């Protein structure tokens, strides 16, 4: 008779019908993704738009509850979850415009092309072109050509949409009660109802903020470093105190600094932990590496896969006559099926990134003793995180010398722990002051502190002051820089690669301790340790249904995210860093530019 | 009692147990006398494109007595609102059908459950268990054993 039952009996008929209807779903997006044809994409778009309109209607049928009048959280974070209308609350023109603008910006990104001025006859794409050059390529004006004509092909072309863009998701935000569009993304971080458990939205950004100050002295230390090893291969292009340019970073938009390790490797006479011979060696395959790593896992705690998940993945690549995608995927089909969709090949490299998707797939199965509402992770960070750190456990000598690819002669050296170090740091710490940057810039012209006639002056202003970049030209307001990334052309959020940083070595640096291992914290393996594995998997039961500060505070033993565990990781290479710069310039100037 | 019900359910149909099938489609009661016998049937009731031939009623008005069955197919009340013997808001079907795909798991594959619900009644015992029957032997002293 209450409104409580009506709601109970009302997810009870969503979590009946929704099931099946997401779980063939799943299934048809699995037949296209394994086999490509001109039937498989029809019967996928076929479930994806009934299963689009089953949840227009249900959210349509559900917004007719008051949430005020529930008393229990399960029950309103579902209502919560499920009476999200966005894009339905905006006219059927703005409606429209919105759809067919993000439809132009992801065909301008990846349908993006470019051709030489000397060339006509064979221009140069994104994937084959441009990465190519700006990771492999050495040339100075080669890399800034490619980045000028990158910047301005595609750049100049997508400043009318995004002006567009960002007014028509500030007008969908206030029409759902929110701030700005960055607000309406902060609010995945909001829970409530809960006494002391409470995060609000600006408290994210003060955490953010105050995680990027206690970090500050590392990625200055790790910029003066890398300033200083390219000086050598630069020597008129770079100044020892000014910013490095943003066209000699690795990357096309100087995201990942992994691709300048054979620039800035600390010791290049002892090469890098390669088990690829040792493995190839000793007869292995794609079935092989799945079996330890699911010993591994069962070793840790966690239980054994399903046989479905060994009858029916595509583990290897099927052949020249079927065609699949190539990208590590997980699948969580619902009705109990797991399935990995990777062209796993005889590489360490692969052998991580197997790991990392079979933790996926662990905490699918933890978390599918829930409802589908409920059937996710606590944030939009856990399952990368969780992922993450069984990936850097498994890579771990410890552990490669235990499964057998490691010979057990082989002794640990400080020179080869340095370069791990180094290359661990530019891997993850490299890309998380471009990512509070872009976050920032983004929430900034979302909420409306930035005018339009600035978008670019203050994007790079903040580039050169937080992060350690500076532009080569100048670049006026019709090259729209920061929405050459396909981040920002396809609406994804970016901050919550940052927030998963923070709980992989959150979780690394919690799973060690509970493990009763002394030592550095990279050198730590949590195979054989059960409590570490009770303890998170304490974690990944709790899903979407607790709030994940409380998840945090169960995992970890802190309601808030720190910085620390993360200085504590990277201390031995903090202190070679500090060691190493006794006469360099640590910091940079503003002042300086290559103009 | 030969009955399909889902592998993540099968404990449910116990004596002294709650649940959806429990309480709304078939209970026990606490002082049941009898064996439970289940076994997994996926290479029959799975069919490509779902197997949509089993029911369940997943909504009703209260929980059922102890062997008791309930073929009725009203619409289900769940609010003040009085349902015209249709479907809509506070007015859904009481019997929804299972999803029986090959490709499921440990959990959701259909499986066979049969109840043998033991009954003692003042009448003579007709059933009882198989009698073993031994060799003879001859110019023996042996204790013999019959019929009583
Ligand atoms: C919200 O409703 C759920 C039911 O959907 C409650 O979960 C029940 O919790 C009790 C006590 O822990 C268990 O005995 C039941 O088996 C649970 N029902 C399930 C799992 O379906 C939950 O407790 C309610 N929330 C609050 C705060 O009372
Ligand atoms: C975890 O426990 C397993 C099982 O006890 C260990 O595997 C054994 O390791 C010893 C030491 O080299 C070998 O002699 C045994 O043959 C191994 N067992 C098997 C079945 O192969 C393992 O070393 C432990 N540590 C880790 C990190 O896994
Ligand atoms: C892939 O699809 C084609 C077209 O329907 C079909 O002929 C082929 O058998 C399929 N391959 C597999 C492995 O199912
Ligand atoms: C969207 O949902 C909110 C509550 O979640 C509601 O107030 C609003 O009216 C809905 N929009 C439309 C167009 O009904
Ligand atoms: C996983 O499988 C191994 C051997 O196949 C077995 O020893 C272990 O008990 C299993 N763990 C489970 C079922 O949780
Ligand atoms: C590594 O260890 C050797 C021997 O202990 C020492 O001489 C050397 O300075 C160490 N290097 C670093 C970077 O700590």
């Amino acid at each position: 008779s209450t409104i409580e039952e009506q709601a109970k009996t009302f997810l009870d008929k969503f979590n009946h019908e929704a099931e099946d209807l997401f779980y063939q779903s799943s299934l048809a997006s699995w037949n296209y993704n394994t086999n490509i044809t001109e039937e498989n994409v029809q019967n996928m778009n076929n479930a994806g738009d009934k299963w689009s309109a089953f949840l227009k209607e249900q959210s349509t049928l559900a917004q007719m509850y008051p949430l005020q009048e529930i008393q229990n959280l399960t029950v309103k974070l579902q209502l919560q979850a499920l009476q999200q209308n966005g894009s339905s609350v905006l006219s059927e023109d703005k409606s429209k415009r919105l759809n067919t603008i993000l439809n132009t910006m992801s065909t301008i990104y990846s349908t993006g092309k470019v051709c030489n001025p000397d060339n006509p006859q064979e221009c140069l794409l994104l994937e084959p072109g441009l990465n190519e050059i700006m990771a492999n390529s050495l040339d100075y004006n080669e890399r800034l050509w490619a980045w000028e004509s990158w910047r301005s092909e595609v750049g100049k072309q997508l400043r009318p949409l995004y002006e567009e863009y960002v007014v028509l998701k500030n007008e969908m935000a206030r029409a759902n009660h929110y701030e700005d569009y960055g607000d309406y993304w902060r609010g995945d971080y909001e829970v409530n109802g809960v006494d002391g458990y409470d995060y609000s939205r600006g408290q994210l950004i003060e955490d953010v903020e105050h995680t990027f100050e206690e970090i500050k002295p590392l990625y200055e230390h790790l910029h003066a470093y890398v300033r200083a090893k390219l000086m050598n291969a630069y020597p008129s292009y770079i100044s020892p105190i000014g910013c490095l340019p943003a066209h000699l970073l690795g990357d096309m938009w100087g995201r990942f600094w992994t691709n300048l390790y054979s620039l800035t490797v600390p010791f290049g006479q002892k090469p890098n932990i390669d088990v690829t011979d040792a493995m190839v060696d000793q007869a292995w395959d794609a079935q092989r590496i799945f079996k330890e790593a699911e010993k591994f896992f069962v070793s840790v705690g966690l239980p054994n896969m399903t046989q479905g998940f060994w009858e029916n993945s595509m583990l290897t690549d099927p052949g020249n006559v079927q065609k699949a995608v190539c990208h590590p995927t997980a699948w969580d089909l619902g009705k109990g099926d797991f399935r990995i969709l990777m062209c796993t090949k005889v590489t360490m490299d692969d052998f991580l990134t197997a790991h990392h998707e079979m933790g996926h797939i662990q905490y699918d199965m933890a978390y599918a003793a829930q409802p589908f509402l409920l059937r996710n992770g606590a944030n939009e960070g856990f399952h990368e995180a969780v992922g993450e750190i069984m990936s850097l456990s498994a890579a771990t000598p410890k552990h490669l010398k235990s499964i057998g690819l490691l010979s057990p002669d082989f002794q640990e050296d400080n020179e080869t722990e340095i370069n791990f170090l180094l290359k661990q740091a530019l891997t993850i710490v490299g890309t998380l002051p471009f990512t509070y940057m872009l976050e920032k810039w983004r929430w900034m012209v979302f909420k409306g502190e930035i005018p339009k006639d600035q978008w670019m002056k203050k994007w790079w202003e903040m580039k050169r002051e937080i992060v350690g970049v500076v532009e080569p030209v100048p670049h006026d307001e019709t090259y729209c820089d920061p929405a050459s990334l396909f981040h920002v052309s396809n609406d994804y959020s970016f901050i919550r690669y940052y927030t998963r940083t923070l709980y992989q070595f959150q979780f690394q640096e919690a799973l060690c301790q509970a493990a009763k291992h002394e030592g550095p914290l990279h050198k730590c393996d949590i195979s054989n340790s059960t409590e570490a594995g009770q303890k998170l998997f304490n974690m990944l039961r709790l899903g979407k249904s607790e709030p994940w500060t409380l998840a945090l505070e169960n995992v970890v033993g802190a309601k808030n995210m720190n910085v620390r565990p993360l200085l504590n990781y990277f201390e031995p290479l903090f202190t070679w860093l500090k060691d190493q710069n006794k006469n360099s310039f640590v910091g940079w100037s503003t002042d300086w530019s290559p103009y | 009692d030969s009955f399909v019900i889902r592998g993540d359910e099968v404990r449910q149909i116990a004596p002294g147990q709650t649940g959806k099938i429990a309480d709304y489609n078939y209970k026990l009661p606490d002082d049941f006398t009898g064996c439970v016998i289940a076994w997994n049937s996926n290479n029959l009731d799975s069919k490509v494109g779902g197997n949509y031939n089993y029911l369940y009623r997943l909504f009703r008005k209260s929980n059922l007595k102890p062997f008791e069955r309930d073929i009725s197919t009203e619409i289900y009340q769940a609010g003040s609102t009085p349902c015209n013997g249709v479907e809509g808001f506070n007015c859904y079907f009481p019997l929804q059908s299972y999803g029986f795909q090959p490709t499921n798991g440990v959990g959701y594959q259909p499986y066979r459950v049969v109840v043998l619900s033991f009954e003692l009644l003042h009448a003579p015992a007709t059933v009882c268990g198989p009698k073993k029957s031994t060799n003879l032997v001859k110019n023996k002293c042996v204790n013999f054993n019959f019929n009583g």
